[PDB]
Formats: structure tokens, C-alpha cells, sequence
DNA sequence: GTGGTCGTATGCCTATAGTTA
RNA sequence: UAACUAUAGGCAUACGACCAC
């Protein structure tokens, strides 16, 4: 055991549930509680956090997902000063990366008695029939930052035989592990880290960091120019001089001289095609000036193309993009407007653990009531990352479509 | 008995409050009925050993007392309750020291007292009693499964499926389970009859009812209109109220008596009509499926109805205040709906079927070319008298043969005085003055005018963002004289095609120029 | 530096309806 | 006089974005 506290100085409401997601979390909880797991609490406790139901693959039977967003926030000294995992800059640099979760590694290990207050969650009713079943952890739970910072005493004694074996990376939940081997030598050294897991007693999906390569926006190659061509051209490049100084629309400007018609043709001249051609070579090599600061909040930022077509931005300050892309569409059978969305920030949260080892703020162009209602649908991961709903402009979503 | 620890605030000591003067008069009956709650066990004499004390008011002792979760936030709606039938209806250590409480003639010692129970008008007083009830009504609720049991405060309602001679005698059972822990329950021939009154509902097994609802009036009466309007709208279906609420755009005055319009008074006398019939809601039903319809009724004015069988309703309600002052027809539906899928799940705990009176021709066309992302799983198209319609769509490509229109817009703040005019490929200007505008209004104007001389085939050019964004949405509202003026003219056309300010751009160079001359 | 216009979010206040103490 | 829920208004702050000087 070890004395948790929270920051000197510093009670969520429940999203309605669904009639068949409450009877699946009662069955869950009441078989977590015969275990020793979690308990049950009377109202003198004020605490409150947030509870969803997500689906699994592998299981293919129902999980039970705690949002502690708001008290990892009030815990935020203790998982990072006081027991702070450390971060390797060589993980974002290998062939492939497998993903395995080891969430019930921490049923086993007890939580501080002071502290098991403000893990306390409430099952909703349908209809607020009944008062509402209460329940706090006793254990560590999945989706508390403090977790893995207390077992990580023990997970790097563990890992130990395994770090010396071969001469792997811990966030959260899930554990995130890189290689240089081959297709067929990945698959059997990562089954001797999960045979070695059963010593212990504890219990499609394959990434490649290396190909993450970004890719170039590409301007529209055309053989004959017409006065509206022009026009769209220069308002989405003077928008874009912001993000990449070299870019210039005063040769293309002059090209128009006087009033016009949108149909009449207008021949490039030495300065326009001088010019237009120096643009597209700024675009490919990566802008100077953008770096990764440590101390600031990482954003993310994605809009809505149609068509089945999705585009991010990863950035820290406005118009200085770190990483960026689009993602199109989880090809065949039934996808909707959240789903793909759904299947995006997923994506994007685990493309930054690797690289960096930070969720990233989540802007998205949907309503609150929306997402909120129909997001724990496709959700599979156990990490909750911070999102805020905003507007997207016309001129940030007409730009990233040219993106390759 | 099981007691609940109980604790107060991290940095506040107990009630320190004197006593008020005398009475005389209520002192002689209190020490009657205190002297009885001492023999029965819910107080106990104390002497100079407690420096607490309350005046029995608990409002000082509340505020240092601990908070307690929620025991009943949203109230349970008539509709997500199930049809049964019969219906029997129920009436019912360190912290007892911060409970002392003090009662002749200039500040004599006083009797005092302390509370061994829970006192009424105490902050954790109800939390607790339903904590402990709970527990009692586990083994009955294990052991009866077939029979539903509902807790409310200190009554509890209880409603099974099963014939009235063993209902009557289950009801038997749970009495003498309650009355082990020493909780008193009314007999038989004590026992309420099936017309419940609870939260203003008249309730009944098999349907359910809500009370009824009966020159020139004040200001505050309007919102007492409007407040039984609200409360009637949850089951008559056919309720306008926005145009009171127009009224209600006053400020402050108590007593300001304000006339009516002939509009506000033309939807007041109709929903008096819609008051005259009496109707009934229908229970939930866990076999059949849910289904709603979306009704248009005016402006920013949405109405619902949601049904397991037709002509046998649930609950209704009603839509306006979704979104500011660009409103989509298709957007401000989605956004009702979205109010209902929620209030679904809360009721109920499944999605609804909708029935919604828009096309799938319109509704894939709005919704791939707007930005903001949604998804409503199952609805239908059903042909209503006030159908939802899309106006105008915007050209994609640049129309050929047509006059292009170059357009500009500017304004000072100082004065108040704004130029708006254009310039075309074949020679054409027209250059206006106007009073009382800005940058925003006069740029509106200048499409205006540009639909205005324009033909049928139009190529229109413009700097602004923000008249690019109104004119791409589809403004349903009073917002903007300007712009219905705008819309109704689009519709007129049969082909409409719609740069940076201050570039250099040929066309837009000249317009700025004569706009921008006196300012 | 100032003002206006859109969207999101927070706060608290004036009122009402249902209810309770 | 206060609290819980719902609805109808107004004011203030902050952020994202836009315009003018």
C-alpha cells in the first residue's frame, strides 16, 4: 500500500445510459464486488464519476469505461512529479508496433484507504425507478493515471527479463511495444512477452511508426487557366501564407487587370508560372521553425471534407502543424458521420503516445448532445482524451483537400 | 437500525445562534410534545456539557453540515412507467450533539435537548431514510421480481401485473417486512385508492392525467400563462407560447400591464381551444417500439409527439430555442430530434423510430456539403401540410454566357453612413448611399441589389466571409429583412454562382474604390 | 488599443409551472 | 423565505473566428 493525496486546494454528473448498457454494467459490478473489488457506498459520499459501456473484438462481451478526465486533472502531481514515467525518444522510429492491454493487472493491487473516496462512480436508472446503485474501487482502477505510477515499481522488475533479453514503452492501460523484426518474427516475439505475462499470473491490429511519412498538399496541375481558377487559387494560398511564408499570390493578382469574366481564359506569363511552380516545392519540404515543446498542451484538430473523407491537424500553436494527414474512411460495409470520426480520434490518440507519450486536446466539428450519445458506441480504447466542440471555417476545410 | 457516519465541513465549528424573545404562549405546549418524544426515544436531556445551539429551524447547521449526492435529481415521467393491475399507494452518535436545540423570563438557562433520530428539515435527513430503505426493500425485491416497487420521499408505490386477490396480499407481506425495522403503514381500509395525486399527475393503471389547467393583465401574469402552457405541453400536443414570450422581452417592471397584439392573441385563443377537450396518456410498452413524429408549426416552432399505437400518445412537447439566428429548416429538425434521442434515453432507455417531414433527397443534399457532423439511425418521410422545404442551391462552376458581377461593401462606425455598389464586365455601376449601418449590413445590401438588376444567369463576385456564409445556409427567421429579401429572390433565378480584400485582385480593385471614396 | 458580428462554454439574476420544508 | 426539476428572458466574463481604424 502508499498514501495517495490530492492537490491542495481542489463531483461529475451522469450521462443517461441506455436500458441495455445499465443491466450489462450491474452484471459486471456485482461479479466485481463478490471478487473484492469495489464496494458498495451510502450517500454520505459527494464524489462522483462518470460510467459508459463499450464493446470489445477479442471478448466480443461488454467493458465497463470510467471517465476519470476530471480527477486525473486534480491528480495530476502525483503521476507526474512525484511518480512520472519516463519517455524515450526512439519509440516513433521502428517497423512494427503491436498493441496488447494489461488492464487487469491492476484488480490485484490495493488503493490507499484516504483515497478510495474520490474514485466513487453511480450506475443510473431508467426512468430514476430506483435511487441508483454506488460503488468505490478498492483496488487500482483502468483509466486512473495513478495506476500505472504505482505498479510501475513493480512492472519494471518484471520487464526486466524481457529488457535484457532483447536490448518497449508504458501509458495508461495498454502497453505499446517496437521492433526492427520482420512480419513473421514480430508476431512470435511479442508471444514471448505474452507467455511471459502467465508467469506472473496476469493476462488485425499492427502499426508501423515508419510509415506515418507526411504527406505534401499538391496544387491542381491544369493546362488552360480561366479568371475563376485564379481566384480560387490565390484566396486558398494568401490564407496559407500564414502557415508557410514563402508562399506569394502577387504575380497570379496581377494577372487580373481590370474587370473580368469568371469563363475568360488567361494565359501565364513568365512571373505567374515562375512564381506558381516555386509555391509547389515550399509545399513538399517540411516549413522551418516547428518544434516540440514538453511544457505546452498538445491540439488536434479535424474537419469534416464529405464523401467519406476526414483531414487532421496536430499542432501546439496556430498554424504551426506538427503532424498532419487525413484520414478517409474504414472501406466497406456501414460507417456513419460518427463512427469515422470515432474511428479517427482513436487513430490520432495512439499516432501521439508513440511519438510523443500525450493525449491531445480533441477540437471536433459535432454537437455536444450528439457525440456524447452515440461516441461509446464504436469506442474500444480505455483512454479518455480531452475534447472541445467548435466551428469549422470554409477556408481551413477547402485547403487540406489538395493534401495528398 | 444501522447508523450512517456522519461528518461536517473541514473548517466550520457548530452552531453558535442564540435563541429569539419569549412567547409564552407555545412554550407551555412544546414541553408537552417534547416531553413525549423523550419518553418514546428521539431525545435526550443534556446540560452545560454541549455549547451548541439551534433556534426547529436547521438553516444555520445546513450550511455546515456535509454534502450528500443527489437522492432524486430528475423525476420519473408518467410515460416510461409500466401498465399494471392493481396500484396500492404506502404513507410512512457523535453527530447527535452539532442537533441540540435550546426552548421563560430575561435569559433564564434554557431546556435543552439533542435528537438521538433524524430531524425533519435537516440536510441528510432524506438521504439517509432512502439509504436505509433501500436495503430493507432488497430481500422483497429478490424474492418478488414479478411486482414493481417505486420509492418517493417517505410514500412508496407498489404495482403488479397480478390479479387483486393477490395483489392485495403481497401488499400484506411487505407491511410486516417494514413494520420489523418499526415503519407504520397504513391498513386495508386505510389504504388510497387507484386515483394517485403525485407531482400534479393524476395517475391511474391504465392511463394518465393531469389536472385541470383554468382584459388586459399584468406582466408577471403573462409568465404565469406561460408557465401552465409549459406544464400542459408535456401531453397537449398543439401548444404556441413564443409569442407571449416576445412579450416577456421587457425588463424589470412588476407591474407594467402590457397589452397584447393581435398575433399573441390569435395563438392565446387557440390554445384555449386545445385546453377544452381532456386527454390521456398511454404507458410504456417494452414489446412494441417507439415511434415519434416532427411537426413544422411556424417560426423557430417545432412540435412532437411520440407513440407506441397511433392516436394513442405518450408524451409530447415542443422545439424553439435550437440554435441563434440561423436556423436551416434541415438543422433545427436535427436538433429537435437530438432532444428527443436524449430525452429517449432517459425515459424510456432506447432510440426512438422518427418520422420526419423531409425528403432523403434533401436530407443527403444538406448534409454532405455542411461541415458539422451527425447521425440519426432510423427515420422515415411523411408527407405533412407543412412540409420542410430547401429554397435555392448555389452553382458549383461558373456560368457561362452570364454577367459577372463584381461586389463590394463598406461602412464607418462614426455617423453611421455606408456605401454599397458594383461593377460588371460589360460596363455596368451603380453606386447607393444608406443611413444607420455597418460594414456587415451594407455588404448584405449589395447582393440584394446585385440580384436585383441582374438576369437569370448570374456570376456574382464577392470580398466578405461573412456574406459568403449566410448565403450558403439557409436563414429560416426574422433575422435580416435584408436577407428574406435575399432568399426570395434566389428562388426567382434559375442559375446563381458565388477572394481576399485589399490584394489587388482586377474587378474587386474598382468597386472598392467608389464604395470607400467618402469614407 | 477601440467597436461591431458569428459559434462554443461558464456564471447568476429576474420570473413561471409541478412539489416540498 | 429557501431547495429540486423544467421552460421563458436579460446581463457579464473568457476563448475560437471575422471586419474596420
Amino acid at each position: 500500500t502508499v498514501p495517495v493525496k490530492l492537490k491542495p486546494g481542489m463531483k461529475v454528473k451522469q450521462w443517461p445510459l441506455t436500458e441495455e448498457k445499465i443491466k450489462a454494467l450491474v452484471e459486471i459490478c456485482t461479479e466485481m464486488e463478490k471478487e473484492g473489488k469495489i464496494s458498495k457506498i451510502g450517500p454520505e459520499n459527494p464524489y462522483n464519476t462518470p460510467v459508459f459501456a463499450i464493446k470489445k473484438k477479442d471478448g466480443t462481451k461488454w467493458r465497463k469505461l470510467v471517465d476519470f478526465r476530471e480527477l486525473n486533472k486534480k491528480t495530476q502531481d502525483f503521476w507526474e512529479v512525484q511518480l512520472g514515467i519516463p519517455h524515450p525518444a526512439g519509440l516513433k522510429k521502428k517497423k512494427s508496433v503491436t498493441v496488447l492491454d494489461v488492464g487487469d493487472a491492476y484488480f490485484s493491487v490495493p488503493l490507499d484507504e484516504d483515497f478510495r473516496k474520490y474514485t466513487a462512480f453511480t450506475i443510473p436508472s431508467i426512468n430514476n425507478e430506483t435511487p441508483g446503485i454506488r460503488y468505490q474501487y478498492n483496488v487500482l482502477p483502468q483509466g486512473w493515471k495513478g495506476s500505472p505510477a504505482i505498479f510501475q515499481s513493480s512492472m519494471t522488475k518484471i520487464l526486466e527479463p524481457f529488457r535484457k533479453q532483447n536490448p518497449i514503452y508504458q501509458y495508461m492501460d495498454d502497453l505499446y511495444v517496437g521492433s526492427d523484426l520482420e512480419i513473421g518474427q514480430h508476431r512470435t516475439k511479442i508471444e514471448e512477452l505474452r507467455q511471459h505475462l502467465l508467469r506472473w499470473g496476469l493476462t488485425g491490429y499492427e502499426l508501423h511508426p515508419d510509415k506515418w511519412t507526411v504527406q505534401p498538399i499538391v496544387l491542381p496541375e491544369k493546362d488552360s487557366w480561366t479568371v475563376n481558377d485564379i481566384q480560387k487559387l490565390v484566396g486558398k494560398l494568401n490564407w496559407a501564407s500564414q502557415i508557410y511564408p514563402g508562399i506569394k499570390v502577387r504575380q497570379l493578382c496581377k494577372l487580373l487587370r481590370g474587370t473580368k469574366a469568371l469563363t475568360e481564359v488567361i494565359p501565364l506569363t513568365e512571373e505567374a508560372e515562375l512564381e506558381l511552380a516555386e509555391n509547389r516545392e515550399i509545399l513538399k519540404e517540411p516549413v522551418h521553425g516547428v518544434y516540440y515543446d514538453p511544457s505546452k498542451d498538445l491540439i488536434a484538430e479535424i474537419q469534416k471534407q464529405g464523401q467519406g473523407q476526414w483531414t487532421y491537424q496536430i499542432y501546439q500553436e496556430p498554424f504551426k502543424n506538427l503532424k498532419t494527414g487525413k484520414y478517409a474512411r474504414m472501406r466497406g460495409a456501414h460507417t456513419n458521420d460518427v463512427k469515422q470520426l470515432t474511428e479517427a480520434v482513436q487513430k490520432i490518440t495512439t499516432e501521439s503516445i508513440v511519438i510523443w507519450g500525450k493525449t491531445p486536446k480533441f477540437k471536433l466539428p459535432i454537437q455536444k448532445e450528439t457525440w456524447e450519445t452515440w461516441w461509446t458506441e464504436y469506442w474500444q480504447a480505455t483512454w479518455v482524451p480531452e475534447w472541445e466542440f467548435v466551428n469549422t471555417p470554409p477556408l481551413v476545410k477547402l485547403w487540406y483537400q489538395l493534401e495528398k | 437500525i444501522e447508523t450512517v457516519p456522519v461528518k461536517l465541513k473541514p473548517g466550520m465549528d457548530g452552531p453558535k445562534v442564540k435563541q429569539w424573545p419569549l412567547t409564552e404562549e407555545k412554550i407551555k405546549a412544546l414541553v408537552e410534545i417534547c416531553t413525549e418524544m423523550e419518553k418514546e426515544g428521539k431525545i435526550s436531556k443534556i446540560g452545560p456539557e454541549n455549547p451548541y445551539n439551534t433556534p426547529v429551524d436547521f438553516r444555520e447547521l445546513n450550511k455546515k453540515t456535509q454534502d450528500f449526492w443527489e437522492v432524486q435529481l430528475g423525476i420519473p415521467h408518467p410515460a416510461g412507467l409500466k401498465k399494471k393491475k392493481s396500484v396500492t399507494v404506502l404513507d410512512v452518535e457523535d453527530f447527535r450533539k452539532y442537533t441540540a436545540f435550546t426552548i421563560i423570563n430575561n435569559e433564564t438557562p434554557g431546556i435543552r435537548y439533542q435528537y438521538n433520530v433524524l430531524p425533519q428539515g435537516w440536510k441528510g435527513s432524506p438521504a439517509i431514510f432512502q439509504s436505509s430503505m433501500t436495503k430493507i426493500l432488497e430481500p422483497f425485491r429478490k424474492q418478488n421480481p414479478d411486482i414493481v416497487i417505486y420509492q418517493y420521499m417517505d410514500d412508496l408505490y407498489v404495482g403488479s401485473d397480478l390479479e387483486i386477490g393477490q395483489h392485495r396480499t403481497k401488499i400484506e407481506e411487505l407491511r410486516q417486512h417494514l413494520l420489523r425495522w418499526g415503519l407504520t403503514t397504513p391498513d386495508k381500509k386505510h389504504q388510497k385508492e387507484p386515483p394517485f395525486l403525485w407531482m400534479g399527475y393524476e395517475l391511474h393503471p391504465d392511463k394518465w392525467t393531469v389536472q385541470p389547467i383554468v382584459d388586459s393583465w399584468t406582466v408577471n401574469d403573462i409568465q404565469k400563462l406561460v408557465g401552465k402552457l409549459n406544464w400542459a405541453s408535456q401531453i397537449y400536443p398543439g401548444i404556441k407560447v413564443r409569442q407571449l414570450c416576445k412579450l416577456l422581452r421587457g425588463t424589470k417592471a412588476l407591474t407594467e400591464v402590457i397589452p397584447l397584439t393581435e398575433e399573441a392573441e390569435l395563438e392565446l385563443a387557440e390554445n384555449r381551444e386545445i385546453l377544452k377537450e381532456p386527454v390521456h396518456g398511454v404507458y410504456y410498452d417494452p414489446s412494441k417500439d417507439l415511434i415519434a413524429e416532427i411537426q413544422k408549426q411556424g417560426q423557430g416552432q417545432w412540435t412532437y409527439q411520440i407513440y407506441q399505437e397511433p392516436f394513442k400518445n405518450l408524451k409530447t412537447g415542443k422545439y424553439a430555442r435550437m440554435r441563434g439566428a440561423h436556423t436551416n429548416d434541415v438543422k433545427q429538425l436535427t436538433e429537435a430530434v437530438q432532444k428527443i434521442t436524449t430525452e429517449s434515453i432517459v425515459i424510456w432507455g432506447k432510440t426512438p423510430k422518427f418520422k420526419l417531414p423531409i425528403q432523403k433527397e434533401t436530407w443527403e443534399t444538406w448534409w454532405t456539403e455542411y461541415w458539422q457532423a451527425t447521425w440519426v439511425p432510423e427515420w422515415e418521410f411523411v408527407n405533412t401540410p407543412p412540409l420542410v422545404k430547401l429554397w435555392y442551391q448555389l452553382e458549383k462552376e461558373p456560368i457561362v454566357g452570364a454577367e459577372t458581377f463584381y461586389v463590394d461593401g463598406a461602412a464607418s462606425r462614426e455617423t453611421k453612413l455606408g456605401k454599397a455598389g458594383y461593377v460588371t464586365n460589360k460596363g455596368r455601376q451603380k453606386v447607393v448611399t444608406l443611413t444607420d449601418t455597418t460594414n456587415q449590413k451594407t455588404e448584405l445590401q449589395a447582393i440584394h441589389l446585385a440580384l436585383q438588376d441582374s438576369g437569370l444567369e448570374v456570376n456574382i463576385v464577392t470580398a466578405s466571409q461573412y456574406a459568403l456564409g449566410i448565403i450558403q445556409a439557409q436563414p429560416d427567421q426574422s433575422e435580416s429583412e435584408l436577407v428574406n429579401q435575399i432568399i426570395e429572390q434566389l428562388i426567382k433565378k434559375e442559375k446563381v454562382y458565388l477572394v481576399p480584400a485589399h490584394k489587388g485582385i482586377g474587378g474587386n480593385e474598382q468597386v472598392d474604390k467608389l464604395v470607400s471614396a467618402g469614407i
